[PDB]
């Protein structure tokens, strides 16, 4: 369940999935179990 | 334009600027009238323009430029078909200094894509038919929204090849229009950004149909030769189909006073793994001497095609340009000589078409 | 039930061959575009976009790094425990072990409190 | 081992090396997302103006300024304005008999410069036999110095000989 969170802006950060590798639903990373549950909802709760 | 040069009897002194105020009293209406008159004179005579210091702050310029465009379009009467480029260059030059740089870059991109398309349209060495090839291709506007695969063969497919040695435009210049339409697509459902037009809006409709014609002709090219301009990101070997469908959707939804940046927005809000970036958006700096003082030295300036035109390292003569170009001087190619030939002379308002070493 | 070190050993050839294939497909794409831009219609062979291979290489590197870090943490913990705790795994009972652990934790907390009081008195 | 990619990239030696952009920068933008490449205020200004315009070569004066107080340096009529840049007169002040001062006209920092030339050698050194023998000993000592340095070596050997003159 590799979380991909980091910052690149001067005053902000960004979070995203790290197990898609330019493949939404076409292919996977062929490794550890990806996409655990629903992380986008957890992010959007604490979005504000 | 009353702006003299400081070469008076004072020794080795550099130039200077003076106020172009035509007389003591003020007359805003008469002033803007005189300005529009002299600008139209410069346009019809095709000379250079430096009424920058003369014109009022860009607040009136908007009213000025819209009134000017209205008068030009109405009372052309027909010379518009040959003065369009001139008037667009005038528009760009005037809106450059101001804020309204968005419409400036929009005008640049519109001009360049229009020039490219107008050049590519009669550039087909096809076989004769009932009507002209360009005239027959023009009617593509009168076609259905989706399923291009039908209308493309319904109009014509065979007579589109010109020569075997034509596979130089896809990898070099055709990427421009593809990246452009993709940037337009991705930036559409983002009206919530802190800019009402965002980057651009392009709600003309006609230009959208023109780009649609460009996409259908490059699609028939790809059918004629598999090395076309793909999305360059993923699933390159049927994205073009859905791209065409979405752009036709926006076209129909925006031609006759349509909506703008609701289900359409929701569905285009989906961004497949195909988004490219790093587009040129050619432009150049300027002299933002607003009202009081801006002094420059002779050295150590103070801060204020599609084959690259902005690389990391320099590798050629690096010919400079004013409008958008910033391209190579000899162009280092073999058979793209059409572009080079059409751009041999001064480019679009290419008074700043200079060169620079290093 | 796979051990970390043996997994790393058995996985080294994977990273090697993946880097090799990566270089191969990179050279393929390079010669393709090099024959396209200036040559003729010769390179008609759709290879991998070179994105998947690079991403896989990075992922394998990251997994190997994770396994190595886990092994290192485990061995360091075993080492420090062995070095700062006698052998008592039932000549001392487990409650005695827990009591010793709690006493050491309390002593560390007392040392921390003493140092904090010293820093406070310093200010 | 990975040699095919190396030689294949080496084939594209001529000026038309630009497609590397389209081949690599998409993947780079995918993996790396750095906005910080060169956003800070920066401009290339290699050279504007560099010249002394105020004095002699700094190295010579800087080195001779740290010598002993036993010596005293000044300037003659300015006949070495630009190239020579030095026309010095030195008078040994110590527990010994003084003598005629040297010329001290140096050359560029390569220093193959026997700076003093003894313009007044003949009469001022034939005046007395003592200082004549002093001069002779000096000259015999000078030639053994390989690539002597007027700044330090010459004056040092001269002072040494002048202090040994008492035998």
């Amino acid at each position: 369940y590799c979380i991909d969170i980091y910052c690149r802006s001067r005053g902000v950060v960004a979070i995203r999935d790290g197990a898609y590798s330019l493949f939404d639903n076409s292919k996977l990373v062929e490794g550890f179990y990806p996409a655990p549950g629903l992380k986008t909802f957890l992010n959007m709760f604490v979005d504000s | 334009s009353l702006a003299l040069v400081g070469i008076d009897s004072h020794g080795k002194l550099s130039v200077l600027r003076l106020s172009p105020s035509m007389g003591h009293p003020l007359e805003v209406g008469l002033a803007l009238r005189h300005l529009l008159f002299l600008l139209e004179y410069c346009m019809v005579t095709g000379y250079d323009w430096w009424d920058i210091l003369l014109h009022v702050q860009p607040s009136m310029v908007q009213s000025l430029v819209e009134k000017l465009h209205e008068e030009y379009t109405r009372q052309t009467a027909a010379l518009q078909q040959v003065l369009s480029t001139r008037i667009l260059a005038m528009k760009a030059s005037l809106c450059k200094l101001s804020r309204v740089c968005d419409y400036h870059t929009k005008l640049f991109l519109i001009a360049i894509s229009s020039t490219l398309k107008s050049l590519l349209r009669p550039h087909f060495l096809n076989t004769p038919d009932k009507s002209p090839g360009d005239r027959l291709t023009e009617i593509c506007t009168k076609i259905t929204d989706v399923d291009i695969d039908k209308v493309m063969i319904n109009l014509k497919t065979e007579e589109f090849v010109l020569d075997m040695n034509t596979l130089q435009a896809l990898q070099q210049l055709l990427q421009w229009v593809g990246d452009f339409v993709l940037y337009l697509l991705a930036s559409l459902p983002n009206q919530g950004s802190l800019l009402r037009p965002g980057h651009s809006f392009l709600r003309d409709g006609t230009s959208l149909g023109m780009l649609r014609e460009l996409m259908v002709v490059i699609r028939i090219w790809g059918l004629l030769k598999p090395s076309c301009l793909p999305v360059y990101t993923a699933t390159s070997d049927d994205s073009m189909s859905l791209l065409f469908r979405l752009l036709t959707k926006l076209w129909i939804c925006c031609r006759d006073e349509g909506p703008a940046s609701p289900a359409s927005d929701g569905l285009v809000s989906r961004l497949q793994p195909k988004q490219p970036l790093r587009l040129q958006f050619g432009r150049a700096p300027t002299l933002p001497g607003s009202a009081a003082t801006l002094q420059l030295d002779g050295l150590a300036r103070a801060p204020g095609l599609h084959l690259g035109a902005c690389p990391t390292e320099e590798c050629k003569a690096c010919t400079r340009c004013g409008c958008v170009t910033m391209l190579k001087s000899p162009n280092r190619t073999t058979a793209v000589k059409q572009w080079e030939q059409r751009w041999i002379k001064n480019c679009l308002a290419v008074e700043g078409r200079g060169p620079d070493a290093c | 039930d796979f051990d970390p070190v043996q997994r790393y050993k058995m996985l080294i050839p994977q990273l090697k061959e993946s880097l090799q294939t990566l270089m191969k497909v990179a050279a393929q794409n390079l010669i393709q575009n090099t024959n396209i831009d200036n040559g003729q219609k010769s390179s008609d062979g759709p290879i991998q976009r070179f994105d998947k291979c690079l991403e896989e290489f990075y992922a394998l590197c990251d997994q190997l790094e994770l396994c190595l870090r886990l092994a290192h943490e485990c061995l360091s913990q075993s080492c420090d425990s062995a070095k700062h705790s006698p052998t008592l795994v039932p000549s001392l009972p487990y409650p005695q072990y827990l009591a010793v652990i709690k006493a050491q934790i309390s002593c560390a907390k007392d040392i921390h409190t003493a140092l904090l009081d010293c820093a406070n008195k310093v200010t | 081992q990975p040699l095919l990619d190396a030689v294949l990239a080496n084939i594209r030696s001529p000026v038309f090396n630009h497609s590397l952009y389209r081949t690599f920068v998409p993947a780079m933008t995918a993996i790396h997302g750095p906005p910080i490449t060169a956003p800070v205020v920066c401009t290339r200004k290699r050279r504007l103006e560099d010249d002394e315009r105020q004095s002699i070569p700094s190295v010579l004066q800087g080195e001779v300024a740290r010598l002993d107080p036993k010596f005293l340096v000044n300037l003659d009529p300015s006949h070495c304005s630009n190239n020579g840049t030095v026309h010095l007169i030195c008078k040994l002040d110590d527990k010994d008999l003084p003598s005629v001062p040297p010329l001290e006209l140096s050359v560029p920092a390569d220093y193959p410069a026997q700076s003093p030339l003894w313009i007044d050698r003949q009469w001022q050194y034939d005046a007395n036999p003592f200082l004549q023998s002093v001069h002779r000993c000096m000259t015999s000592r000078l030639l053994q110095l390989p690539d002597k340095h007027s700044v330090t070596a010459l004056l040092n050997t001269w002072a040494q000989s002048v202090h040994q003159a008492c035998l």
